[PDB]
């Protein structure tokens, strides 16, 4: 390198000139982004405590709901599970005669 | 803080009425009710209504989400309290919702309709929106609810609607309902009601129905006709359509596994590209026949709207809380296509977020949990209208009470 | 003989190493914290029936101050404002605790003029500093910090401007983005550079 | 695509601000405290591993954790290891 | 089915019970470990970190520190009698020996006068 290098430093100069074209369409640097804010809070707010209970109730019944379904289906299989034993328990007497000969 | 309540969903397809504190409503019929002039008699239960007689004249006692039929309305609160709910009015407070255009006219003479006949012991009208961010756990966020008539983006901020950022767009459920009555009409299949068929025999697929009509028919009006078509066509779309993910390609809607649908009359046939086509009105109207004009605004584009006739202050937080709520909402990859489009429109400082509540109650009963889930509050017991107060202050209080 | 008696896990490690009376009932209750004296039921317990409600403490309103006419004439007289266009504005205050982003659009624009946000929030936040100024006992924060609303108008612009950015100043933006490095760097290392290579071959 | 490793942080944060509410831990000397907790994990593991197979047995049991426990720990420091295991083995198989 | 609970917990542990059970019956220790064996391993285990960031925490509020370091783990470490005896073999990076008070120079040598 080091010979016609203005080929690499015009493109520079050019993307200078664009930088300045857009500061000028929208900016480069919002002027004075968020500089002050003072409104004062509050004391507690009545409606920041009713999202916050809000928030404690909502979160509680959605895991009800999700704790509902869980023993719906607990129970379901549960039941399920009674018939299937019911029956092996038929075999297992069946399984018993056998072991009461073998006793 | 939990008090024996009814909380009222009256929406404009179904109402939903139940017990604040309940994980779901007591009871949920469809809003058109079938009326006979005889005062005139309405039927507020599913077995009442779809049934094969007594014309029952569709009177649809609300219309846009607004009531439209105050004795209508009177006669379902009425079957509703004692069909169901089975209760005096008088030992129940009442919290209902509402559309967020409802205008104040509505809105109080409904609350003197329901001091000065059911003599309630309080009252209490909340917003659609404000009840689905609080079921879904928000304060502030965008409500996006898809029903029957209209969808709507709500912008909730801090427990209150912003008027200014609603949009409505009339693509709906009623949309679809037509869409679905073109396809049929198109492809020479006639929609048979269950109520006119006697009996049918299975055939092949794409055959002519082999079935059999009563003799003996009702005296059905074309009101309650186009209702049982309507359910029908419901019915067609919660079994067939489904939401394009990516915008509606003809070639690949044409690569995309058939469905199977079979009609009361026993027609059945499979359904390509066509049951594609027609969600996407929802999101691109421009390619709908019969709806030329670019007024109309997708539910992404309504999204978007409602959110840039906000404060950019709250854009940020409505963007991180866009709750998608609606009977609409529940058809296949709606959710995915709502995103994705979201995203691709959203800015990117603007951290988009949706909430992940997509089951059929979580969506159809959105509204109703959250009031449900708000009765049951301690703080809310001081912001009841009490009898007293809507004695003294006048119908007016639900201006001030439930602004 | 061996004691046991107990589970084997814990026995091992421990030897081998040596009516009710208090019905529910409904009861009505009165909430302190409103004044209708509103008469609302719960499922309390009999130990307790009479007790005050507890959530009443979380009733705690919004500090909206109230003046009377005589005072609004004499000091929160405005050419621009009337009566009836004030007193609008502190009812919504009240109304909604005091936050502005809802009370602007509670604003009734058929019988007044259309109003922004940071006028509005302006307009408050003056005549609450002139009823401090104009009050001396009751330490009403006489220094209140009220904010510069023309401030505030610019940054509501200027980040408006920079909201819609879609077509080319959010994609093509990233090109004015490697710039603010480039210009940051290619600028001194170009000038700041050239300086000190020119005093070094003036040494040289 | 993760390469997700494990460690003990979770249960010494826990273990620390339910013995110290207001004094906190760094990442290193969390890093030392997890090299410590495996460090004592392998030394008893392979202690009743040892222990189990002296006496001709396959299996490593409580008996033979707490006899490890015995041996490693010297003095006034094993006695409450051992009390602290036999107390939680009885709080564990009373189903509570 | 029914809600499934934790063996940290039913013990009353907060080390991992389970993890540690798992490292056991795939660690090739054995060839069928106990039930009991992991719950006495993570109690112990629990118990000594649970002490030694006791000393820990005491030798921050002592050093006017917040965040435990390897500083105070290393005193702490040294200075107990029986932690020093079970870990003398270990060492701990960034960390020091004990020590020595700086104090005996003043009364014996100072700079004078001279100059100064
Ligand atoms: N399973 C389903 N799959 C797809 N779409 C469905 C399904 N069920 C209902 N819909 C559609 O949803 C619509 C009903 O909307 P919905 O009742 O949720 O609105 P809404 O809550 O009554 O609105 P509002 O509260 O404003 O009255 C129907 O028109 C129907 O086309």
């Amino acid at each position: 390198k080091s010979h016609a290098e203005i080929a690499e430093q015009a493109k520079h100069e050019a993307e200078i000139e664009t930088r300045i074209a857009e500061l000028r369409k929208e900016g480069f640097w919002s002027l004075k982004r968020l500089p002050k804010v003072p409104e004062p809070p509050r004391p507690k707010g009545h409606w920041d405590y009713l999202c916050e209970e809000m928030q404690w109730l909502s979160a509680d019944f959605a895991q009800e709901r999700r704790w509902k379904r869980g023993v719906a289906r607990k129970v379901v299989r549960m039941v399920i599970r009674h018939h299937e034993e019911q029956r092996q328990k038929e075999e297992r007497a069946r399984r018993e005669e056998q072991a009461k000969l073998r006793r | 803080d939990e008090v024996g309540a009814l909380v009222f969903d009256i929406g404009s397809y179904t109402v939903r009425a139940g017990y604040a504190g309940e994980d779901c409503p007591k009871v949920d019929f469809p809003t058109a009710i079938g009326m006979v002039v005889e005062g005139p008699t309405y039927y507020i239960d599913t077995n009442a209504l779809r049934v094969p007689r007594e014309n029952m004249e569709a009177i649809s006692p609300l219309k846009n989400g607004m009531v439209e039929d105050w004795d209508s309305f009177q006669a379902i609160l009425d079957h509703t309290y004692k069909m169901h709910v089975k209760s005096e009015a008088s030992l129940h407070p009442v919290l209902m919702s509402e559309a967020p255009w409802n205008t104040r006219a509505k809105r109080e003479k409904l609350t003197e309709l329901m001091f000065e006949h059911y003599n309630i012991p309080a009252f209490f009208l909340c917003k659609t929106a404000v009840l689905t961010a609080f079921a879904n756990g928000r304060s502030t966020g965008l409500i996006l609810d898809s029903g029957a008539t209209h969808t709507t983006a709500i912008p909730v901020h801090d427990g209150y609607v912003l008027q200014q950022g609603i949009v409505k767009s009339p693509l709906a459920g009623d949309f679809i309902t037509m869409q679905c009555r073109e396809l049929f009409q198109e492809m020479n299949i006639e929609l048979v009601p269950p109520y006119m068929i006697a009996s049918k025999e299975a055939v092949r697929e794409g055959s002519p129905a082999n079935w059999k009509r009563k003799e003996k028919l009702p005296q059905v009006t074309r009101s309650w006709h186009n209702y049982m078509c309507n359910c029908v066509i419901q019915d067609f779309q919660a079994s067939v359509l489904q939401v394009s993910d990516s915008t509606y390609d003809e070639q690949v809607a044409a690569q995309m596994p058939t469905v199977h649908y079979e009609f009361p009359n026993g027609y059945n046939c499979d359904f390509g590209a066509e049951r594609l086509k027609i969600p996407e009105g929802l999101f691109d109207p421009s390619n709908v026949k019969g709806l030329s004009g670019n007024t109309m605004l997708g539910v992404s584009h309504v999204v978007t709207t409602s959110v840039g006739m906000c404060d950019i202050d709250i854009r940020p937080g409505l963007y991180g809380s866009v709750i998608v709520a609606g009977g609409n909402t529940l058809i296949q990859s709606f959710t995915d296509r709502l995103n994705r489009e979201l995203s691709q429109k959203t800015p990117p400082s603007m951290r988009l977020k949706l909430i992940a509540n997509n089951t059929t109650v979580e969506r159809r009963f959105s509204s109703w949990i959250g009031g449900s889930i708000l009765a049951s509050l301690g703080t809310f017991q001081q912001m009841w209208i009490s009898k007293q107060e809507y004695e003294e202050g006048g119908k007016q209080c639900v201006e001030r009470k439930c602004p | 003989k061996r004691p046991e008696g107990m589970h084997r896990e814990v026995y091992a490690l421990l030897y081998s190493d040596k009516k009710k009376v208090r019905p529910w009932k409904w009861m009505p209750f009165t909430n302190p914290a409103r004044k209708d004296g509103a008469m609302f039921f719960h499922w309390r317990r009999a130990a307790e029936e009479g007790k005050d409600y507890p959530f009443a403490r979380f009733n705690k309103t919004v500090q909206v101050p109230v003046y009377s006419e005589q005072e609004y004439q004499l000091y929160l007289h405005d050419d621009a404002w009337t009566k009836a266009e004030t007193d609008h504005l502190f009812d919504l205050s009240r109304r909604f605790d005091l936050r502005f982003v809802v009370i602007h659009d509670r604003y009734d624009h058929q019988q007044f003029k259309k109003r922004s946000v940071e006028d509005l929030k302006e307009r408050y936040y003056h005549i609450c500093a002139k009823l401090a100024n104009v009050r001396a006992v009751p330490g009403t924060d006489l220094k209140i910090p009220v904010f510069d609303a023309g401030h505030e108008r610019r940054r509501k612009e200027q980040l408006e401007r920079l909201y819609n950015r879609t077509p080319e100043q959010v994609a093509e933006e990233e090109y004015l983005l490697q710039e603010l490095r480039k210009i940051e760097a290619r600028k001194k290392e170009r000038e700041k550079r050239s300086q000190d290579l020119q005093k070094l071959i003036t040494a040289a | 695509k993760r390469s997700r490793k494990e460690s003990y942080s979770v249960y010494v944060y826990k273990v620390l601000k339910q013995v110290h509410p207001d004094t906190g831990i760094s990442s290193k000397a969390m890093g030392i405290m997890n090299s410590f907790v495996n460090d004592i994990f392998e030394r008893i593991a392979g202690e009743a591993s040892r222990l189990a197979h002296y006496n001709k047995r396959s299996t490593i049991t409580s008996r033979e954790i707490q006899t490890a426990v015995r041996l490693l720990l010297p003095g006034e420091l094993a006695k409450h290891a051992v009390s602290e295991g036999t107390k939680a083995v009885t709080k564990y198989t009373s189903s509570k | 089915r029914a809600k499934a609970k934790s063996r940290s917990s039913r013990a009353g542990l907060q080390f991992p019970v389970g993890r540690v059970h798992r490292l056991l019956r795939k660690g090739n220790y054995a060839e069928r470990v106990g039930a009991g064996a992991p719950v006495y391993l993570a109690a112990v285990l629990e118990y000594l970190t649970a002490e030694i960031l006791e000393l820990a925490g005491n030798a921050a509020r002592d050093n006017k520190k917040t965040r435990i370091i390897p500083r105070h783990l290393q005193l702490a470490i040294r200075n107990d009698e029986e932690l020093n005896k079970l870990l003398g073999r270990v060492t701990i990076a960034q960390g020091g020996v004990l020590p020595n008070i700086q104090a005996v120079l003043l009364p014996k040598k100072t700079e004078s006068h001279h100059k100064a």
